[PDB]
């Protein structure tokens, strides 16, 4: 599908290291990733616990997102006008973490991972902006 | 172009540039209107000039509790911060503005749309006051315990994100402080009851208070001896003995039921809030215990909250509490930091941002 | 055994000498213990040596505020400020007319009167003898005073002294030839005490805790009440108190003589192993500090370098405060003087944030 073009499009400005679009419908999967990433191995457990109906386990120790650990910082999924989730990833001693944004529309998960020193609001309107244009195209 | 810097608390604003290591302005937040309400000098007076004629002024505190609940009376406030304070144009300067932790999404949308369509801002960017104090002690990751005039908040970081689900906040902070020290010397047969005599006990409060290490014992040492008592010379030239009431008034932040709140005390919130958080952040978190805020100036409170963490806390787990000297002011010069990285330009919301997505856009971005 | 902490590196000072102070050393002490109980910084305007004996009579009232009449540096009246000011320093000699009309407005004013001067035996024998500053008295028959001339200034007139008793003190009075006729020689005096004014001990600086500086309930009623304490802790007689309330204008003037060396006053933890710090050492082992506890600062380079490690230690001039502190400045801006509590905080914070 041509949806890799909309990888290439949220990976342009240098400003992420992973990004993906994720139908979370019916059996989960991943439409289009960044090979190699982490992203690309999200599983369909992974998915249901992001859109899940409990909204509080994940407070325990987190979540993960193709294996890599992640903290949830602001749980936005049922917002109204937001439908996001902000995370930061979790490492080890002086290893770099990475804020990650998920944003929900009618059929899909939008995905990204921002580099080392990228702000969580950039990685969150990018990712806010791009599904919003799927949602007009009925994603 | 220099960022301004704005941390508008419950009792006083805080105001400077970016860059700078302290405020240039520190005024009280109220705004003061004629009391003859008719239509036959000014409209309003804010701050030291209104407290000066308060003879002829109503005043008023537009923020309550760290929540801005007034928008007529903080736009004069923010007016003035610009106009008369800092002597800048705001329409020239980027602006950073603090926000309580858990500021209502109405608030900090109103607060946005306020700066670029009434002062024409070219950029903001809106902070919670606990994390900027975070900055100020050289940390990104940690637990604040805030506490103001206003409000008291718990506030667990991660690598500069509050996180919201595990913030706890207690409706008790200086002002309460002073009004229980008000109740507690009218029950020697003193009065102290008028706003004016309000403003004599808080400088009896900041003067003379502490923080007892173990109140029980403090209290039978201040029933048997006075080897604790301070004196206090009040401005009509009696003196008043400080007893008891030096470790009694702070002792509320960590028993709330003597001022008749059921809330748990600063010690077992600050547990939990961090118990609140991932498993794997709390050993980081009780590592890094900042105090901030006015009402964290009392000496002896880092060594009691030493001791009731400990005393709560696995045994083996390491815990340090920070109380910088500074403390009293590290909310804003937490922002001036933050505002003087080459990192802000990409935080900050553009008056162009704004004109494409509205005052919604500061969901987006601040967190 | 080397201090330092970002740029500032100060190194211990090899072979301390004594520094010659105008202050008597019994208010050093007081001022040390000031600073002690208040737990501020205080910084102190060097006191013209010359004035020391003046002051430590604590006979004498000191200058005022609004007192533009210049004081005399020659003859019997050296310290003290002439009504006429044809006998004030040289720069009061070129420019009578403006300087005799800030004597006579001070009067008019009520910020000064016109005052007899008498001068003690340790300042005759001073004059006399210490710095030669007067020819030796020869008494006259006919006045029974005795004449001396200045040995500066204008060596040409004459100068008469007589030995009277005022209030139970054996003083000498000072005379001189008004329009040729022997008369009483006047100097400015204090409204109040109705007593000459001699050099007042003029705050430089002063420096607070975090906990005292923010807004006031109440030009500063802080810095009022610490010149309140101050003068009780001085123990002078009411009216003759050496610290006044408010400020005099900035002036468009310098001198090294004037700003330095200036004595700064400081709580006694600064004096302690880790007064600058953990391991760091005690303020003395880099500044000159004399043995009533007054830090002696004589130079800019060394009123910056000690600006910058009270900062460090969180004292901190007031927002309320005004003060005309700096000359000669070496990096005397907001830039140069930051904390580095807040600098060390914000390296920390770029670091951690990715850059
Ligand atoms: N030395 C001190 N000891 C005790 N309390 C103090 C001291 N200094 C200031 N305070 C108190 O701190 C309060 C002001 O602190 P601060 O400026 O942090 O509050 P704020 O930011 O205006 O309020 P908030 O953050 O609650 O909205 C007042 O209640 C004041 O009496
Ligand atoms: C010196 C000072 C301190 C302060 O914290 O002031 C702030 C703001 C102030 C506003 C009213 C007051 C009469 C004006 C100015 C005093 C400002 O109210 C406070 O004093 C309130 C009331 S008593 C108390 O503890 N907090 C706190
Ligand atoms: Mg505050």
């Amino acid at each position: 599908a041509g949806w890799n073009a909309y990888i290439d499009n949220l990976m342009a400005d240098g400003t992420c290291q992973d990004a993906a679009i994720v139908g979370y419908k019916d059996s989960p999967s991943v439409w289009a990733a960044v090979p190699g990433k982490t992203f690309v191995n999200i599983t369909p457990a992974e998915v249901g616990v992001l859109v899940g109906k409990d909204r509080s386990s994940f407070y325990v120790n987190g979540l993960t997102l193709g294996g890599q650990k992640c903290s949830v910082i602001r749980d936005s999924l049922l917002q109204d006008g937001e439908f996001s989730m902000d995370l930061r990833t979790k490492s080890t001693g002086g290893a770099p973490t990475f804020n990650v944004t998920v944003t929900k529309t009618d059929k899909t998960l939008v995905l990204l991972m921002g580099k080392e020193g990228v702000h969580g609001g950039l990685i969150n309107k990018k990712c806010y902006e791009m599904a919003s244009h799927l949602r007009r195209s009925q994603y | 172009t220099t960022a301004l810097v704005c941390d508008n608390g419950s009792g006083l604003v805080k105001a400077g540039f970016a860059g700078d290591d302290a405020p240039r302005a520190v005024f009280p937040s109220i705004v003061g209107r004629p009391r003859h309400q008719g239509v036959m000098q000014k409209d309003s007076y804010v701050g030291d000039e209104a407290q000066s004629k308060r003879g002829i002024l109503t005043l008023k505190y537009p923020i309550e509790h760290g929540i801005i609940t007034n928008w007529d009376d903080m736009e004069k406030i923010w007016h003035h911060t610009f106009y008369n304070e800092l002597r800048v144009a705001p329409e020239e300067h980027p602006t950073l503005l603090t926000e309580a932790p858990l500021n209502p999404k109405a608030n900090r949308e109103k607060m946005t749309q306020i700066m670029f369509e009434t002062f024409n801002v070219p950029a903001m960017y809106v902070a919670i006051q606990a994390v900027l104090s975070l900055y100020a002690s050289g940390r990104t990751t940690g637990i604040v315990l805030d506490s103001g005039d206003g409000v008291t908040h718990n506030v667990p970081i991660y690598e500069g994100y509050a996180l919201p689900h595990a913030i706890m906040r207690l409706d008790l902070a200086g002002r309460d402080l002073t009004d229980y020290l008000m109740k507690i010397l009218t029950e020697r047969g003193y009065s102290f009851v008028t706003t004016a005599e309000r403003e004599i006990v808080r400088d009896i409060k900041e003067k003379l208070c502490y923080v007892a290490l173990d109140f029980e014992n403090e209290m039978a040492t201040a029933a048997s001896s006075s080897s604790l008592e301070k004196s206090y010379e009040l401005p009509d030239g009696q003196v008043i003995t400080i007893g008891n009431e030096r470790f009694r008034c702070p002792e509320t932040l960590f028993q709330p039921s003597f001022i008749g709140m059921e809330s748990a005390g600063i010690h077992e919130t600050t547990y939990n809030s961090i118990m609140k958080c991932d498993i794997d952040i709390r050993k980081d978190l009780y590592a890094n215990n900042v105090m901030s805020g006015g009402t964290t100036m009392y000496p002896g409170i880092a060594d009691r909250m030493q001791k009731e963490i400990t005393a709560l806390a696995p045994s083996t787990m390491k815990i340090k509490i920070i109380a910088p000297p500074e403390r009293k002011y590290s909310v804003w010069i937490g922002g001036s930091i933050l505002a003087s990285l080459s990192t802000f330009q990409q935080m900050w919301i553009t008056k162009q941002e704004y004109d494409e997505a509205g005052p919604s856009i500061v969901h987006r971005k601040c967190f | 055994k080397t201090y330092q902490s970002r740029d500032l590196v100060l190194e211990p000072i090899q072979h301390p000498k004594s520094i010659e102070l105008g202050m008597p050393e019994v208010d050093q002490s007081v001022l040390a213990e000031v600073a002690e109980r208040e737990n501020v910084i205080i910084g102190v305007r060097p006191v013209d040596e010359k004035s020391k004996s003046l002051i430590a009579s604590k006979m004498y009232s000191s200058k005022g505020l609004f007192v533009k009449a210049k004081s005399s540096d020659w003859g019997p009246m050296s310290g003290f400020i002439p009504v006429d000011q044809s006998f004030a320093k040289a720069s009061a000699r070129r420019d009578l007319e403006k300087f005799n009309e800030y004597a006579e407005q001070s009067i008019l004013s009520g910020n000064a009167v016109s005052a007899n001067l008498y001068l003690n035996q340790v300042r005759i024998e001073e004059l006399v003898s210490k710095y030669e500053s007067l020819t030796p008295l020869e008494l006259d028959v006919d006045s029974g005073m005795y004449k001396t001339t200045a040995t500066n200034g204008d060596q040409t007139i004459p100068f008469f002294l007589n030995k009277v008793t005022v209030d139970d003190k054996e003083l000498w009075q000072v005379h001189y030839l008004r329009e040729g006729e022997l008369a009483p020689f006047k100097v400015i005096g204090d409204p109040v005490s109705k007593q000459p004014m001699t050099a007042d001990y003029d705050l430089l600086t002063v420096m607070y805790t975090y906990g005292d500086l923010g807004p006031q309930d109440k030009v500063s009623d802080r810095l009022k009440e610490l010149k309140d304490v101050i003068n009780t802790s001085l123990g002078r007689t009411d009216g003759l108190e050496m610290v006044h309330h408010g400020a005099d204008d900035a002036n468009p003037y310098a001198v090294m003589a004037d700003n330095f060396p200036a004595t700064f006053f400081v709580p006694k933890h600064f004096f302690d192993d880790d007064g600058l710090g953990e391991g760091k050492g005690s303020i003395q082992t880099y500044f000159n500090v004399n043995e009533q506890g007054a830090v002696v600062i004589q130079n800019p380079q060394e009123f910056s370098n000690f600006q910058q490690v009270a900062i460090n230690a969180s004292y901190r001039a007031s927002l309320n405060d005004k003060w005309n502190s700096g000359l000669d400045s070496p990096l005397f801006t907001t830039k140069r003087k930051l904390s580095h509590d807040y600098l060390d905080a914000r390296d920390e914070v770029a670091k951690k944030l990715g850059l």
